[PDB]
């Protein structure tokens, strides 16, 4: 996150982060209290053996335990149609083995349901845990910002991306630069204000560095992979 | 004597701002600025007291807080010339001819940029030569200006991919941030510094495409076989 | 009576009408075209306007 401020303790309960080897590596948001949306790219071969993972939940300053308070990852379910060359198709689950009752600071996000008649220009908030302003360490603090969504035909310009955007991801945030994402904040929180009531439609895949011009933002449409969530925890239970 | 001055010149119209008409006669004043200039039959309605149109904002402005008398008189067609000359400097630095368009033609600026001294419209060559996609052209720029500012960089495959400020055009660009072509808009008094420049078609010494340079329009003087030109008086003290 | 004004066209057209030492009375383009003028006070009257 590159130009916001710090997120004070409001209610954001939809940003999990996942641990392994008591380092941060990625996060996501939660759906329901039984699986954890995440990114693909971060679950490939090496990163194999989910038993050896935790996640961290309502949790700002990731410095609370070492090795200990967490929930153990059971299985994870990637995209059968993942091609690892031009990053589509980034969408993964992982199932806990704790039941994760509801508490304070926690409460999931709905799917959004099809047929939502979003508008060209419109706003959404990013957050995680990244670099500060380029080839930076983990951000200790927990920092948002606030982005603008830019439409899929002037996101496949020759001077942008020279159409190299599936129509099975959007970009989003500023041509003028200066907000971006950097590397380490996988997957994150994308929601908007619609209705009294916020909608998880983005998930982050890749980028080109971070506050760039002409480098906008590249974040997954899980509104198409919505169907298959479904069949998967219709299969699972 | 001012009735001489509107009895031997074919007056069409003659007011004034900020100043009566006919207290002239019988008073003194300490010196007197006439500026006179064609006007163009399709920005005709630029000229009044008080317009956000392109003539007032590129070509000339008219002061409002300042007694100042205006003349639209006409001219025959015969024994007269059009002088179209680019008060530009850094633009015919390059290589800037002219217009080279036909008689009883006037030209009119809509967009007008301003630049520093360290400009130059012409890529390093030595950086150029590692780019495979979206590759401009360069030259050898003179001395005290630095050379178009590109930088190397990768999506998720493309090694050679060379992306510059200034696109696509300094007009209508994604970040002007990044390019130095910056909008201005003219003063009292002052000339514009110059137009847009194409900074793909330039580029030996860098020499610019005379196709390349952008902001301006041509349009007739003709009406009633006779031109029409605007004057403003200015009487200081 | 009522006040006296020059016009030039009509009928839809540009219509430049002229007034009379319009619009400022103190300091106007021609003093001589309307018949409020400026008179200084005598001894033991006030001001008629």
């Amino acid at each position: 996150i590159v130009g916001g401020e710090s997120a004070l303790p409001g209610a954001w309960p939809w940003q999990v982060s996942l641990h392994v080897q008591n380092v941060h590596v990625c996060g996501g948001s939660i759906i329901t209290p039984e699986w954890i949306v995440t990114a693909a790219h971060c679950v490939e071969k090496p990163l194999n053996n989910p038993w050896h993972w935790t996640a961290f939940a309502g949790i700002l300053r990731q410095s609370f335990m070492f090795y200990g308070a967490g929930y153990q990852v059971e299985k994870v379910i990637s995209h059968p149609n993942y091609d690892s060359k031009t990053k589509n198709n980034d969408i993964a689950l992982m199932k806990l083995q704790k039941p994760l009752t509801f508490n304070d600071l926690v409460k999931p996000v709905c799917l959004p349901n099809p047929g939502m008649m979003l508008q060209p220009e419109q706003l959404c908030w990013i957050s995680g845990w990244g670099a500060t302003e380029e080839k930076g360490k983990t951000s200790e603090v927990l920092n948002a910002a606030k982005v603008l969504l830019i439409e899929t035909q002037r996101c496949n310009s020759r001077y942008v991306y020279d159409n190299l955007i599936t129509p099975a991801m959007i970009c989003a945030g500023f041509l003028q630069g200066n907000v971006d994402s950097c590397q380490g904040d996988s997957g994150g929180p994308l929601v908007t204000s619609k209705n009294n009531i916020w909608w998880l439609i983005g998930d982050t895949s890749w980028g080109s560095g971070c506050a760039k011009a002409y480098r906008p933002g590249v974040y997954g449409n899980v509104m198409v992979f919505t169907d298959w969530i479904y069949r998967q925890m219709r299969a699972d239970g | 004597n001012l009735s001489t001055l509107l009895r031997l010149v074919h007056v069409d119209s003659f007011s004034c701002n900020n100043l009566d008409k006919s207290k002239i006669f019988g008073s003194c004043f300490n010196s007197i600025t006439v500026d006179k200039f064609a006007i163009p039959n399709r920005r005709r309605d630029d000229l009044q007291l008080g317009s956000s149109g392109f003539l007032q904002s590129s070509n000339y402005k008219i002061d409002i807080s300042s007694s100042s008398c205006q003349l639209y008189y006409s001219l025959p067609l015969v024994n007269v010339t059009i002088n179209n000359f680019n008060p530009s400097s850094w633009n015919r630095r390059y290589g800037f001819g002219s217009f080279n368009l036909s008689s009883y033609d006037v030209v009119y600026s809509d967009h007008c940029f301003s630049v520093n001294s360290d400009f130059c419209p012409c890529a390093d060559p030595s950086v150029v030569n590692s780019c495979a996609k979206s590759k401009p052209p360069s030259a050898i720029c003179p001395a005290g200006t630095k050379y178009r500012h590109c930088d190397l960089d990768t999506t998720l495959y493309v090694k050679n991919w060379c992306r510059c400020s200034c696109l696509p055009d300094p007009i209508s660009t994604y970040s002007p941030n990044t390019c130095p072509q910056k909008k201005v808009v003219v003063g009292i008094g002052e000339h514009c510094p110059g137009l847009g420049i194409n900074e793909e078609k330039c580029g030996s010494s860098c020499f610019c495409s005379p196709d390349a340079f952008l902001g301006w329009s041509f349009d007739s003087c003709i009406s009633n076989n006779r031109c029409n030109i605007f004057s403003n008086f200015i009487f200081n003290g």
